[PDB]
RNA sequence: UAACGUUAUUUUACUUAUUCCGUGAAUCGGAAGCGGGGCACUGCCCCUCUUUUUGGACCCAAGGCUUGCUUGCAGGCCGA
RNA sequence: GUUUAACAGCCUGCCCACCCUGGAAACGACUCAGUCGGAGGUAGGGUCCAGCGGCUGGAAGAGCACCGCACGUCGCGUGGUGUCCGGUGCGCCCCCGGCGGCCCUUGAAAAUCCGGAGGACCGAGUGCCGUCCACGCCCGGUCGUACUCAUAACCGCAUCAG
RNA sequence: AGUCGAUCCUAAGGGUCGGGGGAACCCCGACAGAUAGCGCGUUUCGCGCGUACUCCGAAAGGGAAUCGGGUUAAAAUUCCU
């Protein structure tokens, strides 16, 4: 053997991936934030429904621990509107409030009438 | 072809920088490496008292092949040929009504078995591993082969010892018997190893080992003596 | 009954030294076969400034021996250098001011800074600003070179022992009067906390031997032995003799 | 802000050996004390191949 | 003042215990070769490891010999 | 009160720095102060650097001022005119440039970004290999964001002259 | 709120592996040591580099990117254009 090197180094040896007799878990867990547990309620305050007259935009209160993706896809998935962007605020009492304006070609009147606001 | 040329390197102290060399002495080994290359000095530079001394004399190259090449036609049954004698006996317990079976004539192993043979006169020939570590397990059996006329021979491996008796390390190995056939020449090999260990017992017992220096200390010393008996001549 | 200042010293967090913009460590290059054998040539790249030392530090660039790079250094300035000089550090490098030589290959009678205590150290002795060692004598039976360092102390090291040629720039620092406390005060900051100091005798005796009394004195002898504890050696420690001379 | 997603390559890039690196005037010095120095490694080679002759 | 023996204080030798220093543990010990000097005659002993007018560059081998087979190229020795 | 944002293009080119011609005492040039010049000054001609500089697009369609018509309870309605031309400075706030004074004081690091030395390796003939160029396409998470900041929203037992 | 901040970087320092102490709670802190890994081509294997912390530590240090105009009872360089 030729070294070339004073420096020793640990030679690399072979890893192998874990292939448990049994898994430690039964089986999956259920999806807790599925659509309904992410849009808890549409916002019916003053506020909410001149975003709706004028912006084309929705109001909803949403999980705390929703993301802007997962609120736009429960969206669609709930209602079959595009969205064109999401933003998200946390209220003083606590609680994930989301404003979803909807592309041109939804209106949100439509959408909040077939809602029952 | 003209367009070929040579560029040779001129290598010194702040020349051309050299190539690839080889630095494995100077390498800063890991701590095992090291350790077990510092025990090996310690041990040659200190003093051996004479019952380790003794085994640091082992059998020659070509006895130690003539007596392991004896030694390999003694092996015990592995496991696969005693399960098999063993249901052919099953087998033939009822229908040959238990038929006689010569004795058989393998080689003892297990430093218990060889002792308690050993000290009931037993033995006829005992291998003793250079490198048993602790070696306080074997380093009183030369002694006591000694002291019981059984001719005893110190030989390098205990691995290969126990690849002799199907495991991986063996202590000692013994032989309480050999076969006809065998016999001329196993009287061959015990008067070899009788003249090579059991008689020099006695001269090994006050022989001192070790202290031996390094190489660059020794050629220190050696180039002091030199000087020395240039000026005294 | 309470712990005094030069016991509070040593367990530091105040008393730490300011190293907060000094530039590393100056020492020589590592021992290797270049320098023991033959010569390498480096370049002086710069002349800094070290806060809190006297004496100016030199950037000096080095091709490294085995590897293809720069080897990059810091040298305690002698006098005389300057930047783009060519610097020759081995056992065979000329007799010039700023090479760093084997005490073996530097005759009698040489002045020489950053002299190494043990071969390989990288220098330890005659560093501080206008401060050298002479080389005495050689001693080739056991290979010891005999040196005189700045306080006049002869002492014996091994031959091997490499030192920079010359003396160390920026003498005469401390010939020049501060004239007020501001000076001191910036000096000692980049140094340590160690400055101002309170005198004994005008503190309480709770923290001090010299404090208390109702007229400012030590009121016992201020020498105090060798084996004095800590707390109790103050003063003149294990003085041979006092006053003038 | 000299990112090159950010600024033009001719903006940040200087047309010559070394360029945007080293001044002009630099690296001609470095060009000329290059080849006098060869051009010297070259003379006292030849010099000492003349004396290791002469000798 | 020595043959025998006891005692105490110093000087000195070895390195592996121990302690310390340096390094990215990068040429450590011996010998032999390439070159330079003298001797007298074919051998001896004495030395060197290649870099000092310049604020440059310097790595990952050119070359030779030898194998697979006829080279996409690949494997060895010297170079070292 | 009489306004012009980010951003894109073109122009300009402070004080410096740099380049070419040329070779200077009767020395010259030059700042408030300095300073510079055969190691190449003055002079002539150029390059580059800053800009919170100029023009254009943005952008007059906006904002502002003025003058009118109309519903006169709910048209966030409807229309026109102008937004122009100069001066001044040891002025005040901010940013920048270049000198000079001071130190026994010389006044951070890293992430990150740009550039360079070298050239192993790499492609075809009507298509191949590259391309930091122009245009086109898609996406961009999580948490904070109200309000006071004090002779009552903080601390001082208070809506406290601190 | 992709454009304002945190988030990223590191400062004084803090917290640690191993090692060394310690009855032990714990103490020192990269100092007693086979480091993390990083590039090239790929039958995913080979080749080449690889100095023992790729951790915390700044809403005033460093640092990718937004501007007008308009709008609420209360928000905006975040809402509308
Ligand atoms: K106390
Ligand atoms: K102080
Ligand atoms: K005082
Ligand atoms: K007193
Ligand atoms: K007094
Ligand atoms: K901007
Ligand atoms: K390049
Ligand atoms: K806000
Ligand atoms: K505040
Ligand atoms: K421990
Ligand atoms: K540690
Ligand atoms: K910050
Ligand atoms: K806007
Ligand atoms: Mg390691
Ligand atoms: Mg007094
Ligand atoms: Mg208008
Ligand atoms: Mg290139
Ligand atoms: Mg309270
Ligand atoms: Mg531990
Ligand atoms: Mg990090």
């Amino acid at each position: 053997k030729i070294r070339t090197k004073v420096t020793f180094h640990r030679p690399k040896t072979l890893k192998k991936d874990r292939n448990p007799k049994y898994p430690r878990i039964s089986a999956p867990g259920r999806n807790k934030l599925d659509q309904y547990g992410i849009l808890k309620y549409p916002l019916t305050t003053e506020s909410a429904m001149k975003k709706i007259e004028d912006n084309n935009t929705l109001v909803f209160i949403v999980d705390i621990k929703a993301d802007k993706k997962k609120i736009k896809d429960a969206v669609k998935k709930m209602y079959d509107i595009q969205t064109k962007k999401v933003n998200t605020l946390i209220r003083p009492d606590g609680t994930k409030k989301a404003y979803v304006r909807l592309t041109p070609d939804y209106d949100a009147l439509d959408v909040a009438n077939k809602i029952g606001i | 072809n003209p367009l070929f040329e040579k560029r040779p390197k001129q290598f010194g102290i702040g020349g051309a920088l050299p190539p690839k060399k080889d630095l494995t002495r100077f390498v800063r080994w890991p701590q095992v490496v090291r350790i077990q290359r510092k025990r090996r000095i310690l041990k040659q530079r200190l003093k051996v008292p004479p019952s380790l001394n003794q085994f640091s004399k082992t059998l020659d190259k070509n006895l130690a092949t003539n007596l392991f090449k004896m030694l390999l036609k003694y092996r015990p049954e592995d496991k696969a040929a005693k399960k098999e004698r063993l249901l052919k006996r099953a087998q033939a317990e009822a229908e040959g009504k238990t038929p006689e079976t010569k004795k058989p004539i393998i080689v003892k192993y297990g430093l218990k078995h060889i002792t308690y043979l050993i000290e009931q006169n037993k033995a006829q020939l005992v291998v003793i591993a250079h490198d048993v570590d602790p070696i306080e397990l074997v380093v009183w059996l030369p002694a006591l082969c000694r002291k019981m006329e059984i001719p005893y021979c110190i030989v390098k491996g205990k691995a290969r010892l126990g690849s002799i008796v199907h495991k991986k390390t063996a202590s000692a190995l013994c032989l309480t018997t050999v076969k006809n056939e065998d016999k001329m020449e196993f009287s061959r090999i015990l008067e070899a190893i009788k003249a090579n260990f059991n008689d020099k017992y006695e001269e090994n017992r006050k022989k001192w080992g070790g202290g031996v220096m390094g190489s660059k200390s020794q050629a220190r010393t050696k180039a002091k003596e030199r000087v020395l008996a240039k000026e005294a001549a | 009954g309470r712990v005094i200042r030069a016991q509070r010293k040593g367990a530091g967090s105040v008393f730490k030294s300011h190293t907060h913009h000094r530039k590393g460590p100056a020492k020589f290059r590592s021992l290797d076969y270049g320098e023991r054998n033959g010569y390498l040539k480096g370049v002086v790249s710069e002349i800094i400034h070290d806060p809190g030392r006297g004496a100016p530090l030199a950037r000096v660039t080095f091709r490294h021996p085995f590897r293809y790079k720069h080897q990059k250094e810091l040298f305690v300035a002698a006098e005389g250098m300057y930047t783009g000089q060519f610097i020759y550090c081995g056992k065979k490098a000329n007799l010039m001011v700023g090479n760093v030589l084997a005490l073996r290959s530097i005759p009698e009678g040489a002045v020489v800074c950053n002299v190494e205590h043990k071969v390989g150290d990288r220098g330890v002795f005659a560093r501080c600003s206008g401060d050298y060692a002479i080389v005495i004598s050689h001693n080739p039976d056991n290979g010891t070179t005999r040196i005189k360092l700045p306080s006049g102390a002869k002492k014996i090291v091994p031959s091997g022992c490499r030192a920079m040629i010359g003396q160390v720039a920026g003498g005469g620092r401390t010939e020049k009067p501060m004239l007020k406390a501001g000076n001191a005060y910036h000096k000692y900051r980049v140094k340590r906390n160690c400055w101002p100091k309170v005198r004994g005798v005008a503190m309480n005796p709770v923290e001090h031997p010299h404090g208390g009394g109702n007229h400012q004195h030590i009121g016992h002898a201020s020498t105090v032995r060798r084996d004095a504890p800590p707390g109790q050696k103050v003063g003149l420690i294990a003085a041979r003799r006092t006053g003038r001379l | 802000e000299y990112k090159r997603s950010r600024l033009s390559r001719n903006r940040r890039t200087v047309n010559r050996a070394y360029g945007g690196v080293l001044s002009g005037s630099a690296v001609r010095e470095r060009i000329i004390r290059a080849f006098l120095v060869e051009e010297q490694k070259i003379v006292k080679k030849v010099l000492k191949i003349q004396k290791a002759k002469e000798k």
